[PDB]
């Protein structure tokens, strides 16, 4: 019954799909990054900002 | 059987033309999608090497004059 | 910044691990005593073995000792070997490139005003990885400094502001900048 | 995947201030700070970690 | 101050995310690709076209 069912009528054609399988969809991993933050900062003009 | 046996080794200094080596610079990581391999470090296993390394730290500022103070006071020792 | 790879010089235990190099080539000149030394010990190792008068050997230790000590003293210091600009014609054999590594006075070798004190010309302060100068340079930024020893991946006392400059030499090195960019494709199409 | 984060457990003491317009009533601010930490399962045993 | 004070302020709940650096998000990677170009070209009908 239910998703048992589905798994357990493995067939031929699916083989494509699961057969010798290299990813688990269900392993999260993540990779270490290098530490870094971010700031707003304010840059001027150098002369007159208008029209 | 002098003659022949440093000319043997002769014959071949001459030969290896060439210099195999360890690799140079620096090694290199690879990284995987997100499935399918172990992490280099355990995510819950990190913070522990962090604390590992305090282990050292500390003992290091176990002399105040051989190093960087502590959370109270201050130290002293030294060698022989 | 340029690379080279890795060699070392016949002390420690190295003349053992890439055994089996006899005469030079395109080595440097510490590898060249090297494979003089496996020479001399291959060759006095096998006439001892045989000849067994048990001396054979200790004439070519002798004589190791004798290259060795000759490669220790007399090596002259008036090596510029500088790489810069479009032109490096001192030597075309392997060798060590300049740097100028860190000191006390300049802890990351940015060249402020060390340049125009002694050097003149000034080797550039090669990699942070190159030979384990990120060691000394921690050393030397943590000289007469006190830690809080709440950081232990220090951050605390402002690593992170200081670093090396792009360029350490008294010019940018613009030819080098300029080939980077435009490479001279040798024997072009117009030509 | 992680794309930075502030580690707040270091920031002994922290402020928000909030400069108001002149027409709000009066009322609440409710803050959220959606963080890090990880879930840590070992020979059938859960938690989480810190 | 600023991002500086996100980046000093380093505890030991965030060893697991950037110590020992696998990524630089600031390193942009793309790979060479396969040469090719594409084209529109009209094919037509074998009999007729209509209701």
């Amino acid at each position: 019954p239910g998703a048992i069912s589905q798994l357990v009528s493995y067939g031929a054609q699916d083989v494509y799909l699961t057969g010798n399988p290299q990813i688990t969809f269900f392993k999260a991993v993540y990779r270490r990054y290098t530490n870094f933050a971010m700031e707003s900062i304010q840059q001027t003009f150098d002369g007159t900002t208008d029209f | 059987t002098i003659k022949l046996m440093i000319m043997l080794f002769s014959y071949f200094a001459a030969y290896q033309l060439g210099k195999m080596q360890e690799r140079p610079q620096s090694q290199w990581p690879k990284a995987k999608a997100g499935q399918n391999k172990y992490m280099v470090g355990d995510w819950a296993a990190w913070k522990p090497i962090y604390m590992g390394v305090l282990g050292v730290a500390v003992l290091l500022t176990l002399l105040g004059p051989g190093g960087v103070g502590g959370g109270m006071g201050g130290m002293f020792g030294g060698g022989g | 910044l340029y690379q080279d790879p890795v060699w070392f010089q016949d002390l420690s235990v190295i003349f053992k691990r890439p055994s089996e190099i006899i005469p030079t080539r395109d080595q440097s000149d510490s590898e060249r005593i090297n494979a003089m030394v496996r020479l001399v010990l291959y060759c006095s190792f096998a006439v001892a073995l045989i000849r067994q008068n048990y001396l054979y050997a200790i004439l070519g230790l002798a004589i190791i000792a004798i290259i060795s000590l000759a490669y220790a003293l007399g090596a002259k210091k008036t090596k510029s070997n500088e790489a810069y600009g479009n032109i490096r014609p001192y030597s075309v054999k392997r060798s060590k490139k300049s740097c100028s590594k860190s000191s006390a006075n300049n802890p990351f070798s940015n060249a402020t005003v060390g340049a125009l004190l002694d050097n003149e010309a000034r080797p550039p302060a090669c990699s942070y990885d190159d030979n384990d100068m990120a060691s000394t340079m921690r050393k030397n930024f943590n000289k007469g400094l006190f830690r809080n020893l709440d950081d232990v991946y220090e951050v605390e006392n402002s690593q992170r502001q200081f670093y090396t400059m792009p360029v350490t030499t008294a010019a940018p090195d613009l030819t080098a900048f300029g080939q980077f960019l435009y490479g001279s494709k040798g024997k072009t199409c117009k030509e | 995947q992680p794309n930075g984060s502030a580690n707040f457990t270091r920031y002994d003491s922290v402020q928000l201030q909030l400069t108001l317009n002149e027409n709000l009533a009066s009322g609440r601010v409710q803050i959220y700070a959606p963080n890090f930490n990880i879930l840590r399962i070992a020979a059938g045993m859960g938690g989480l970690a810190f």
